[PDB]
């Protein structure tokens, strides 16, 4: 042979009735294998009239609080700009869901990825640099944080940051936190089939 | 009512003031008629002028919001004037 | 349903918005405050055919879809590949 | 005590980042010394100017062919090839460095870095290094890989040396 | 020492700010370790005007179908008794949720556990036998399947089957199926803090 | 070729089930023969009448003390104790049988069955058996365990023999 | 209107027929007054008689449904008569 | 708010349901169809105190909570730890 490129082709069994064994089960196996020890995790600090979490990032923080109220639910207020906003407990229609809490999930997905999200250095992209270190979902978050919501800087930068590849984050990820209940994420657009250009152009960054 | 813009090669434009106050630099210059630019390309200035009306007209309505057509070639130097203007 | 139009002469362009049912009298009034000339030396041109004052933009060929703000049309004035070229003096003190 | 090495990565011209590897010499002197000598290049030939010829995303990244640049090469200071070493060390998750051989007792100069908890890489290859700093750079390199191992762009090493 | 009772006491690190290291992180680790290769899995067979699944149990079947309709959702009809019932796409209130689809999840949880669910042998529990082989959630399902909904046989048997221990099934389980969307389970009572006696006494079995 | 053994479990009187173990003899004759001889009991002493003295749920189940019934015993046909064997075999998930020793080269008669993918049980114990039929019985036994290893009820072996 | 039940030791009960039709065996015997049982204990029969009224009264209403009190000792022989009756 | 009551005599019991506002006249009528006796030989007893015909169960002490179907109360009849004991003949052909 030429190298170690055996993996689990022989050890793959499946074949019950799923068929199409290559590129379907192997893709899921690789996606699960890659997302085991990659990323950060939620942690609990401070306790005054509420449970507070702030995660372990060091560069892109995110503060969440949960009160002792809602005796049968999940409030899970999170800090944006300078005020706390409720994630939501129950929405009558799906339209009220997609458009009221996408800001939380958009920042939550980026804050879990492990990347060098410091020294934005706006002098980049000025002399022909692309900053290949960041992912597709990380540079978008950096642009959202560092740009006015609707000026001609979220649009040119997004166009210049289209060649970056996107990593599929499984739904079972963004979980396994110390919290035993957690909010339910009824939205797959943030993790697979990522956000379109028309939705990142009209989003307000949590950071001030 | 109407403000005047000058490009690098002499391309001269007239813009309604309501759309003119959108730009921060234009607002600062008018607060402190006629505005001159030194390094702004003519094509880039023509492209950026239309975005003012595109934003003003669609500021409130959010029904469809058709995508803004930007060529990959021109986007590199579009930011050249976008950063200076804002 | 505003229709956005352009008048591109020599090197400069004048951009404005109007209505499809709106006639060209107000379009002429717009350039009245720009060229400071009486409504006699200006004759609006559409493509390569003469445009009259008495016919509105509704049946002239202008449509909101074809006159979108992303790509407004151009008509020009007088005293694709190629179009008219002329002179324009600046305003005098 | 343990020697360390540094690598500078470049993806199609402009550089991407810097990584640091720590080499275990007490547990295995032979392969560690061979890798250090090849990296610093005191015999002329070195790891500078090579190219990562295969990347399996979420699995591994192989490289180190400075002679043919096709994955069929291999050389060492001791000779063309040598035999294996002790298998005391075992893979302990992502970002671990190990020599890759086509067959038993056929260790040349083609190394590879694993970024996953691969437990079946035992009894076939010798593992000798672990990344100290620059794991994000390793992820950035590996993100450009493909299932077939083809690389969409050329990822090369710009500079080599010993701290 | 006396045996292999080292495990990961030394390898456990945590201690960031979680504290209470014993009995909290070790419990989660053991729960995850036990539920890796235990149970059955969903499989896809047949395809006429709809996608059909029937799982791999051999004793307690469960048929599910999904049509090609709902172009942006999840219908996921399942067979009960002799008719198909829709799992649900969106519920206005939580009250409408808990009470309309608990029958699906109750049978889904039991059908995944790997136990000898054959030869019910009603002659058991007659001479002083308890059938310790089955779990707490498995004998309850067997009783529900083999008993009339409200007679004096779901009540005495439930009382006689109270000493069985219950195994906590994690929320991330009952997932990882070939289906890339799956219905969302907005109910934790079926997997943790198991069903009370008053809810298993008024439940209709899927099987006929 | 490979010998097999069967066990009958009883939880506080009434029986629970039957399990079957398959013993690897070609790869290791010594410990396989010792286990078979202890199970069939051709020298008087045997595994019959013992009790599983510790169960860690989701982790393992240890037993095989027919002398003291406290986990401090141990005996073999060769002698009181013997030394280790080859470590070619490795744990391959749940339901795997391996001898348990307090220290190195201290293998007696205390075996244990693992029902989890434990990768760190390497280099310390010899693994020799795997369950053929009766995994549900193993789960039923292990469900009565506890974190401290105490058993809420007495799980014993009623009958032993070789097929 | 009223049906008659006889226990093993002679404990004799009168039950309203509407509650009597709940039991399958009682329905079969009445369809094919006075009903005799041979091995049914007196205490078990007394316990099982009340469940008929408990079920009939709460057949429709489902507000609270208080738990039925069954002692662990009596539940073993409650099934003895429950299986025969149903 | 039905109240369930029992009349336990010698070895047998008679169980019935009534209302708290309902008087004891209908309770006597119930046993009229059982003992086949005129309303003179039967006197309802509550605990150890005499119960009269003219007072309803509302103020007698019977409550829905204390007369639940899970544990109906017992009053008995005439011609804790201990209670009355008497005889009862069967119906004659
Ligand atoms: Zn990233
Ligand atoms: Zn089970």
């Amino acid at each position: 042979e030429i190298g170690p490129q055996l993996p689990l082709w022989a050890w793959k069994e499946t074949a019950f009735s799923i068929n199409q064994e290559p590129y379907w089960y192997s893709t899921i196996r690789l996606q699960g294998l890659m997302w085991n020890k990659r990323g950060h995790k939620l942690m609990f600090v401070k306790e005054n009239q509420g449970y507070e979490y702030w995660e372990t990032s060091g560069k892109q923080w995110k503060m969440e609080i949960r009160r002792d109220l809602d005796l049968i639910r999940n409030a899970w207020q999170y800090k944006s700009q300078g005020e706390w906003k409720t994630i939501g407990v129950w929405y009558e229609s799906p339209g009220d869901y997609k458009g009221k809490e996408n800001q939380f999930w958009f920042h939550w997905r980026i804050a879990l990825c492990s990347c060098n999200k410091t020294r934005w250095d706006i002098r980049e992209f000025m002399i022909g640099k692309h900053r290949w270190d960041l992912c597709k979902s990380c540079i978008q978050g950096e642009i959202v944080k560092n740009t006015n919501p609707r000026s001609l800087q979220r649009l040119a930068l997004l166009h210049l940051a289209k060649d970056h590849v996107f990593q599929v984050m499984p739904l079972w990820r963004a979980r396994r936190v110390t919290v035993q209940k957690f909010p339910w994420c009824r939205s797959p657009m943030g993790y697979t089939i990522p956000w379109s250009l028309q939705e990142c152009w009209e989003m307000e960054s949590i950071f001030e | 009512m109407y403000v005047k813009l000058i490009s690098s090669d002499g391309h001269e434009f007239i813009v309604k003031r309501e759309h003119a106050l959108t730009s921060g630099t234009i607002k600062a210059m008018l607060s402190g008629n006629e505005v001159n630019f030194r390094e702004i390309p003519s094509h880039v200035l023509s492209k950026v002028c239309m975005y003012f009306t595109y934003k003003v007209r669609y500021t409130n309505s959010s029904t469809e919001i058709p995508e803004f057509p930007i060529a990959p070639e021109i986007a590199l130097e579009l930011l050249m004037a976008a950063n200076f203007l804002d | 349903m505003d229709v956005f139009l352009m008048i591109r002469r020599h090197k400069t362009t004048i951009f404005t918005d109007a209505k499809e049912s709106s006639t060209v009298f107000e379009l002429k009034r717009i350039v009245e405050g720009i060229l400071k000339r009486p409504p006699d030396e200006q004759r609006l041109y559409k493509d390569d055919q003469l445009l009259d004052d008495g016919k509105t933009l509704g049946e002239c060929g202008f449509t909101s879809q074809t006159a979108r703000p992303q790509a407004p049309a151009t008509v020009g004035l007088a005293f694709d590949t190629f179009e008219a070229l002329c002179i324009e003096p600046f305003s005098s003190p | 005590v343990n020697p360390t090495v540094f690598f500078d990565i470049a993806v199609d011209g402009e550089p991407l980042g810097r990584v640091s590897f720590e080499l275990f010499a007490d547990k295995v002197p032979k392969t560690a010394e061979n890798f250090r000598a090849l990296s610093t290049g005191e015999k002329g030939f070195g790891y500078k100017g090579s190219c990562f010829h295969r990347i399996i995303p979420g699995f591994m990244c192989q490289g180190g062919d400075f002679t043919r640049h096709n994955g069929t090469g291999g050389k060492s200071i001791y000779g063309e090839k040598f035999e294996d070493e002790n298998f005391i060390l075992k893979h302990t998750g992502p970002g671990i460095l190990s020599m890759a051989n086509a067959g038993p007792n056929t260790n040349g100069s083609q190394f590879f870095i694993c970024t996953a908890k691969t437990e079946w890489l035992d009894g076939k290859h010798v593992v000798f290094g672990k990344v100290k700093e620059g794991m994000n750079i390793v992820e950035a390199m590996e993100r450009f890989g493909s299932r077939n191992g083809k690389t969409s762009k050329k990822i090369t090493i710009a500079d080599c040396g010993q701290l």
